[PDB]
């Protein structure tokens, strides 16, 4: 509407997002460049200390890209909105400028968000695998509005004790996960090598999941339980347990 | 054709007007026209070339509109517009080259290249806007069955012909009466020569006539008529009509007598000029009749009397002449002329890409052969390619 | 240049459109452009310089905007606009004159006058609008290093040269073989003369070749080629190459044999026309090679056989000719031609104010000297002054 | 061109800087540029090579990005980068080869291959960054029509020419006066020989001249001028000017007298050196005029007196010589030279893939023919292919 | 000399790097150096001398800073930068020419022209950066 363009008749399942189509269909450099950044601001993957990490574009980390956003929306505040009734146009442009005129606060907020993310990610020990999950965390855009309009200039970083606690909990969870995997694999392999053909590996898998402490086993689907059994069978036994078994 | 011209005109206006610093009010209508062009061309695939050495080129149109609001154009606006304009100008140039290299005996006025045939679809009619050039204006007027007119400075209406007719002759070619002429372009030099100087002609007058039939009617024609023909007034060893031998011509120029230029239409006299020289106006004619007489001077000085004996041998041959130059005319059909480059553009495009000779035009687009046999199919194809060449000239 | 051109274009639009009774909607965009020009120029002091006899003139701009209140323009509105326009036209004409009379060897394309240098500042870019003239279009394309095109009717590409070459000669000048040519403007007239009529030639053929190098590449050229050379077909008394004596020429014109016209680019053959006369097209070339032959007629009637003996003396010298007129062409460089008035305007302005000779142009703006030594610096300065002359002729 | 250069420069910087163990702050900007390149190229299909034997190759991009938050690059990071770098280097090399083997008469400066035409799109402009090489800098300045020059060590400005001129001659070729010269690369060796040793010349001084017209202006040129021509200082048997007979040259070298070098531009004297040998500076010139003189030594020792008798036969021929070597210069146009590989690279690519001869360059990329007929269109195409060759040599 | 060299090096880097479409991260340090140059030069008058036929030229610096806040450089940015860069390049070229045509018997290593002597002041030392040639 700002550029007088015909509204996008978007189609679900299109390999292109609406912003990817807009980037090609918009000629203004401010808006097109901000759109290009949005279209490509996906996580980059990098392994640090043997842990896969999802890391941000450097322009997010230093907050420079907010300027580009500012540029784009300043352009949107100058646009005619050809057929738009003028009171609604004024309201839209003034809200655009409400976000626009917080450029310094938004750059500070982006830098703060990125720094907190990086510092806390340093404490992660298991690979940050990116998957589209069954359920989501619902984020209200009104809360985004609150954060954007209310953030000041008071820097808040994780406390060293908070970082140590987060890292310790991550390490404890990772270590327990590995130890329960080893226990389950050792028992399954012992039962098989002892020719315990009436043994149900399902109970072993359930005990393993229960010892992981974060699963309500009654709500684990059967196909995933059997897949877990199959994957546990393929793993080799840890040396100490295998020696005891021998 | 109207759509291709509209594309080219939009691109030319965009080039000339979308410039850094200019007021947006200078371009608002142009910006809307340009955006309409973009909308209409979007999502369409075109193919050009594939004939002779003209390369195959594919064109896909996915461009955004210009929606930015400004008081004055800046560099960003100009660069975006320039990218779009460059792609469109290349496409239009290729479509024009593709249409210029093609011909058909049937429906030679109709589009021949696939891209122009596609552009003739109804969906592209939205691109169409101001059709103000002489060639596109004539195209539209003709499509409306309205009388069109192409103005020509020095129309190339006469096919090249340097000929002669001998009315009295003999194997020695020493007592010859006849005419020699050059009809070239917009110029006609003619000269009637009598070797005996009309010594024995009735009343001592030898009458010469020269009829030149124009392949198309000319109107509003400004003609310069001069008494003498400088091309046939110097000694000349000319070939025999069959080429067996050569004869000698030793002109001595007398002023032509009873000069009558008749401009005729369907054999009826439209304009007549008697003993008039300089600028004359032939309003509407398809034929020119030049009648001029060699009149033996009744009273001679001894030097003159010695040049014209009573009997053979005849050394000084009495020649009267005429020069007729069409400076400007109007023709309903397209023609080559001295000021325009449409023929040259078409010929250049056909020669550069090695276009094989087709079933409509002569090889190399030779103008003499083309205008000698200026058939209706040839005329249709020529108007098509000339309109396309004028559209191409706007951008290339 | 673009700013000065835009000023002149705005003034021309105002003169043509701000007329009594006209709808304000006819002029609204023009009024906005004009008021933008007024706003941009207000408060700026200009001096048009005192080179030669051009008076030093000072220019101050403190004008009010043109009104927007009338539905139809009345006489009062036209008079106020006329006053402002008259001052602005005086200024633009003076700036154009001050630019035309200046030249530079180092950067001759850049502005030389102080006012045009000031107008190149960014603050004046707001004035810039539609650049639709051929010369401003070429200026902008050249600034972007794009393919420029200047279309010329009868381009003055050949420097004036009336010369002859004698391949065979003797102190008495009675058995002469060679060529004489006039290269003038867009015309070439060449003539090969053999006094013995190729009696002792290897096959009774005397070959003549004429090479004309064009100072610039010509394209899309329409060329009339005619057999005879009327300029070298009458008796002449000609100075010897050293001016010591005078020789006699008594031409008799034979039909040129094996006429081959080559148009060459970089020494490579681009266009070839053999035994073709009338209109031909040379698509892209910088050299013309005209090869023709005086072929002794194998058969002669007694008069012809008498003109050409077997040995000296020779009274009738066998001459073959060729005439080559460039009717229209396209060149990437500016040139004088038979239609445009750029050269005449620049020369008239330089002579009217007695501009001292400078380090670029010949000391009369004489075209033969200029085109003979058409250096890149000369081309740059000439393009600048011709563009300024076109801008001036929009108003004056 | 800027985009292709930026791609190649990014790949070179990735090869040099993305190395094991390096601080991320060393590579952050480069990693950002590299990722922008990946993003811009992802999802784009390219086709290179459909000319000569250059095989058709298709390029698709679906590459992942590189991390942005580690402190030091490790081997894992470099391995992640290297495969993408290899694919991109292959693509850039093929795009460069595709462009190098193509030419056009109309717009030789504009891109010719499909891939470089697609890379001219606005979307790819994001890849563009530091244009610091001499060729790309000259490309960008030349697009803006700014003054910019290429610096050449031993520029190959002279087309190969080993010729002689005889001012005094006769069929026996035993008393000859004239000059013989080699023009090759940046070297002029000229030698004036008098067989009679100017015995009967006025003042016993024989003047020799040699003019070499450079096809392009050289500026700020360093010249070595030595007073002998070792190339024309030993006995030779030389064909005649028509090849009908061979004559004999038996030089004896005398020091050249009144040695004058005039470096001229547009026929104006710019630099003048008299009796100066060693290093001289020619700031701006297109022509070199060497004037030298053989003076009879007024006093001769008995052997020297025997060498040169008062009259024929002349067995020892007095020769004076000059050698002129352009060590370095600046030219606004591109040239071959002793240091660069651009010409060699383009020739190698054209020969390895059997590129058919086009309409711009001489076959086999022969430099003598190319610099003999160095037209503006040839200059455009050569600058394009030489810039592409420099871009290619950044990676290959 | 180092200040004149740093001016020229900054201008050359700006001409090579401030190009349309480029990432701002490619030019951030260059933009900072360029703005430092503009700030140091603003308000200063220079006269390049009339030795020989070299024309007397006067130079005044009142320029705006190059902008930040773009992710990619656009055409407006390049145009503004080009105007400033062209003026600066003309000034530096004239200073170099004015220095190249002068000489003194003693202290011939020291600057000779007025502009280069002015540029040897402490206030211009801020311009100085990478001396790599
Ligand atoms: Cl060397
Ligand atoms: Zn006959
Ligand atoms: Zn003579
Ligand atoms: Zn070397
Ligand atoms: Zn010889």
């Amino acid at each position: 509407p700002a550029f007088g363009m015909q509204r996008m008749h978007y189609r679900n399942g299109d390999p292109q997002t609406p912003f990817q189509i807009a980037e090609q269909q918009i000629q203004n450099f401010q808006v097109a460049n901000w759109l290009h950044f949005v279209n490509n601001n996906q996580f980059r993957q990098v392994v640090i200390d043997g842990v896969l990490n999802q890391v941000l574009n450097d322009n997010i980390r230093n907050g420079h890209v907010v300027n580009q956003l500012m540029e784009a929306l300043m352009q949107l505040s100058r646009q005619q909105f050809p057929t738009m009734p003028v009171d609604y146009k004024r309201s839209i442009q003034r809200g655009i400028l409400l976000l626009s005129n917080r450029l310094g606060q938004l750059v500070d907020l982006t830098r703060l968000l990125a720094y907190n993310y990086e510092t806390l990610m340093a404490c992660i020990t298991m690979n940050m695998q990116h998957v589209q999950t069954l359920t989501t965390e619902k984020l209200q855009l009104t809360s985004v509005t609150s954060l954007c309009m209310l953030i000041g200039n008071a820097t808040v970083i994780p406390s060293p004790q908070t970082l140590f606690h987060y890292y310790n909990v991550n390490v404890n969870f990772h270590s327990n996960y590995n130890e329960r995997i080893n226990d389950a694999v050792a028992i399954i392999t012992a039962a098989n090598r002892l020719n315990l053909y009436q043994k149900k590996m399902k109970s072993i898998v359930e005990d393993f999941l229960k010892r992981l402490q974060i699963f309500d086993i009654s709500r684990v689907p059967d196909d995933q339980m059997y897949r877990l059994r199959d994957r546990l069978r393929l793993l080799p036994v840890e040396i100490r347990r295998l020696d005891i078994f021998n | 054709m109207d759509v291709l011209y509209s594309l080219s005109k939009t691109l030319k206006d965009a080039r000339d007007k979308i410039v850094e610093g200019t007021l947006y009010s200078n371009v608002s209508d142009l910006i809307q026209q340009f955006n309409q062009m973009i909308i209409t061309m979007n999502g369409n695939e075109f193919q050009t070339g594939g004939i002779g050495n003209l390369p195959i080129r594919n064109w896909n149109f996915d461009f955004g509109l210009l929606g930015t609001t400004l008081l004055n154009l800046d560099a960003n606006y100009v660069e975006t517009a320039r990218n779009t304009i460059d792609y469109f100008v290349d496409f239009v140039d290729n479509v024009c080259m593709d249409e210029m290299v093609r011909e058909s005996q049937r429906n030679g006025i109709a589009p021949q290249s696939d891209s122009l045939r596609k552009l003739s679809g109804i969906k592209f009619k939205r691109i169409n806007f101001d059709n103000s050039s002489e060639y596109i204006e004539n195209w539209n007027l003709q499509n409306r069955r309205q009388r069109t007119g192409f103005t020509f400075h020095k129309p190339n209406i006469f096919p090249y012909s340097a000929s002669f007719t001998l009315n009295r002759s003999q194997p020695a070619h020493d007592n010859l009466m006849g005419t020699m002429w050059l009809n070239a372009g917009s110029e006609i030099q003619v000269a009637g020569f009598d070797y005996s100087c009309a010594i024995n002609a009735p009343a001592n007058i030898q009458q010469f006539e020269h009829i030149v039939q124009l392949r198309r009617v000319l109107t509003t024609a400004t003609i310069t008529l001069l008494p003498d023909a400088e091309r046939f007034s110097f000694p000349r060893v000319i070939n025999s009509a069959d080429g067996a031998t050569t004869w000698y011509f030793n002109p001595v120029i007398l002023r032509p007598n009873n000069v009558e230029v008749e401009f005729l239409l369907n054999g009826q006299i439209i304009n007549t000029y008697q003993a008039r020289f300089g600028t004359i106006i032939a309003r509407n004619f398809d034929t020119i009749r030049l009648s001029f007489q060699l009149m033996r001077p009744p009273n001679m000085t001894p030097a003159v009397a010695a040049l014209f004996p009573n009997a053979q041998p005849f050394e000084h041959h009495a020649t009267v002449g005429l020069t007729l130059r069409i400076e400007s005319a109007v023709c309903e059909s397209v023609l080559a002329d001295a000021s325009k480059t449409m023929l040259a553009n078409v010929t250049s495009v056909r020669q550069e890409y090695a276009i094989p000779v087709g079933p409509v035009f002569p090889p190399g687009m030779n103008w003499t052969d083309l205008i000698t046999n200026y058939s209706p199919s040839r005329e249709d194809n020529l108007q098509r390619v000339f309109t396309v060449a004028s559209i191409r000239s706007m951008l290339v």
